[PDB]
């Protein structure tokens, strides 16, 4: 029977930058979630709402597997009710999260000698993000009262910084790929179960 | 409560240097931008630059650049301004003010006074009673005061009864007497019916000389 | 550079009525993204740090009374006090912020027109604390008068003095619009004990006949 394709989601050459975080919708299939939970590939597999120990028995309306590269320092911000540059201006999980958040170390692939500049996060945004929202915007940051006219200088900044990932870094500033399985169940027929 | 706090007025030998502070408090220092505004006596306002404490960068008014330098401290939460070569044009009152996304100057600090004088030794003011007179003979009202006479430089501050007495008080612009020092008279009207009862005291403070003297009215 | 053009330097009308001052600008203060005009209005009453009245050309800030309203766009903006008060005595700057450098206007002063009112004359003989040290300062207050104009003249034994008075004027009052004048006469321990009568003669458009307060070098 159709197996929900997590090989893409998990073993893919490139991950999106946390600011433009990526989201594939997994629907109509069976997937073993204990192919994941067993692995201990993962430095973090914290779960919120549900439980991993026997998870491939429940059925769900919708499964969203979001994925992106953050850094080790910030992994702890992809929790419910977190705050920081990521939970505020980049990727926000709700109060009522019901899913699991998986991450592993990523130097081997994403670090680079001379810094990897391809992964970007947001520095600046007017207000915070509503859960699961996603500003892909690159308009100049009005830090104060003066307008900008697409010219950046004092109090007009560019809103994205690069993570500048380097392989001999501290664990803290080392790449971490992150998959955020959000299992939500609605008032419609279910279409992911497992065994 | 947003509060900005500058320093005591200052007197600088010409061509030398000075640094004015600004202690902000009651909001996150890194978030909001500091501007500085020069208002020299008897003229209007002049913008002189900005600083953004977070990223540390500055914008400058053309005609002030070089001769002033804005410079925050993260830890103490304190904005700074340094004027390097003080001519006499620089004799003015510099403001430090904070910002909001809606408009450029939302909270203002006290004001510091900058008088640029040639080693003109700070002179404590002499304070003399302006013993009361009366409008009419049958009482009505009565007037009394304090004469602050021989001080440099300009900033003086005169209260009546440690701040108690406040209505009708009339403190006159300091005026520049031929001697080079400043002379100033703070006068207060008072109901004549009280002259024997209450005592009437004025409190004069001169920062640039630490002069805090209190004299009555005989 | 973006230089602010107010009118008119001095203004003054009586309570009630309607002051209407103006501000004009080198460059359209229009940001075509958001369609706001980048011009504020500050209310510097004397001896006080400025206070923002209108932001974005046209919006009372919180707490600002509805008799103040800004208006305009592009180049010609306008501050309008419907029914001025006593308290509305202050210099009113317009300031722009659609570009750096941030520019201020030159300033519109609001004096206040009241009804005519006569001074009050009091003479202070200089203290003895100051006499023993070596000078003599006579003071001639003129409390609570409107209009500002008043001729003060010293006489020592009916001798007009000249060239040793200074006078110091207050700002208009903010509670009933009156003035105050600080004619000070200086002499010396040497010159002051050449005489008896000291007086000051106070002409004013309220004082129908002149008034003279005076004292006798004594006790
Ligand atoms: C800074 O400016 C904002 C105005 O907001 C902006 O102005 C417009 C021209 C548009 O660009 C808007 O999209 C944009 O938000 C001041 O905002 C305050 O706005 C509200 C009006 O919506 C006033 O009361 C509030 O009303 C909402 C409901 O609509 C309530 O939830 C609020 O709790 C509050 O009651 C408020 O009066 C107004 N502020 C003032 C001072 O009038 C913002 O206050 C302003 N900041 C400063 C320091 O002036
Ligand atoms: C992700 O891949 C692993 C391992 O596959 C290897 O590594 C990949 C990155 C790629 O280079 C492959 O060609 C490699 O062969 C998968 O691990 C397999 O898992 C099953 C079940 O757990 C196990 O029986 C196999 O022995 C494993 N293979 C190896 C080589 O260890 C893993 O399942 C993939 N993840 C997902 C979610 O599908």
């Amino acid at each position: 029977t159709n197996l929900c394709p997590f090989g893409e989601v998990f073993n893919a050459t490139r991950f999106a930058s946390v600011y433009a975080w990526n989201r594939k919708r997994i629907s109509n299939c069976v997937a073993d979630y204990s192919v994941l939970y067993n692995s201990a590939s993962f430095s973090t597999f914290k779960c919120y709402g549900v439980s991993p120990t026997k998870l491939n028995d429940l059925c769900f309306t919708n499964v969203y597997a979001d994925s992106f590269v953050i850094r080790g320092d910030e992994v702890r911000q992809i929790a419910p009710g977190q705050t920081g540059k990521i939970a505020d201006y980049n990727y926000k999980l709700p109060d009522d999260f019901t899913g699991c958040v998986i991450a592993w170390n990523s130097n081997n692939l994403d670090s680079k000698v001379g810094g990897n500049y391809n992964y970007l996060y947001r520095l600046f945004r007017k207000s915070n993000l509503k859960p699961f929202e996603r500003d892909i915007s690159t308009e100049i940051y009005q830090a104060g009262s003066t307008p900008c006219n697409g010219v950046e200088g004092f109090n007009c900044y560019f809103p994205l910084q690069s993570y500048g990932f380097q392989p001999t870094n501290g664990v803290g500033y080392q790449p971490y790929r992150v998959v955020v399985l959000s299992f939500e169940l609605l008032h419609a027929p279910a279409t992911v179960c497992g065994p | 409560e947003v509060q900005l706090q500058q320093s005591g007025p200052e007197m600088v030998k010409p061509g030398a240097s000075v640094k004015i502070s600004c202690k902000t408090s009651g909001y996150t220092f890194t978030e909001y931008t500091i501007y500085w505004v020069k208002q020299s006596h008897g003229k209007s306002l002049e913008w002189l630059g900005g600083i953004n404490p977070n990223i540390g960068d500055t914008t400058y008014n053309q005609k002030f650049k070089g001769k002033a330098t804005l410079t925050v401290d993260t830890s103490s939460s304190t904005a700074y301004m340094e004027l390097r070569s003080l001519t006499s044009e620089d004799s003015a009152v510099y403001y430090c003010a904070r910002e909001v996304y809606n408009y450029s100057f939302a909270y203002w600090g006290q004001g510091t006074l900058v008088t640029v004088s040639a080693a003109s030794t700070t002179k404590g003011p002499s304070v003399f009673p302006l013993a009361p007179s009366s409008k009419s003979t049958s009482g009505g009202t009565a007037a009394l005061g304090c004469l602050v006479k021989d001080y440099f430089p300009e900033p003086v501050t005169v209260s009546w009864n440690s701040g108690a007495l406040t209505s009708g008080v009339h403190t006159f612009p300091a005026v520049l007497q031929s001697s080079g020092l400043y002379s100033l008279s703070s006068v207060v009207t008072v109901p004549s019916s009280s002259l024997g009862t209450q005592t009437y005291i004025c409190n004069v403070n001169h920062k640039p000389s630490n002069t805090k003297v209190d004299k009555k009215a005989e | 550079d973006i230089v602010m053009s107010q009118s008119p330097s001095s203004l003054a009308v009586s309570v009630g009525e309607k002051v209407t001052m103006s501000c004009k600008s080198s460059q359209s203060l229009l940001y075509s993204s958001n369609q706001k005009n980048y011009l504020a209005w500050y209310q510097q009453k004397l001896g006080q740090t400025p206070k923002l009245l209108i932001y974005w050309a046209s919006s009372r800030e919180s707490g600002v009374p509805d008799r103040f309203t800004g208006s305009g766009s592009g180049t010609d903006f306008t501050l309008t006090i419907s029914s001025v008060r006593a308290e509305d005595l202050a210099v009113y700057y317009c300031q722009q912020y659609y570009r750096y450098p941030l520019t201020f206007g030159v300033g519109t002063k609001l004096e206040l027109k009241r009804t005519v009112a006569a001074p009050s004359v009091f003479i202070f003989p200089p203290s003895d604390e100051q006499l023993k040290s070596g000078t003599a300062s006579v003071v001639c207050l003129l409390n609570n008068f409107y209009p500002r104009e008043a001729k003060v003249q010293w006489k020592v034994d009916n001798a007009l003095q000249s060239g040793n008075s200074q006078e110091s004027v207050t700002e208009q009052d903010s509670k009933d619009s009156t003035y105050s004048l600080s004619s000070t006469l200086t002499l010396s321990k040497a010159d002051y004990e050449k005489h008896k009568v000291y007086a000051c003669e106070v002409t004013h458009q309220g004082l129908s006949s002149p008034v003279t307060k005076s004292f006798n070098r004594g006790e």
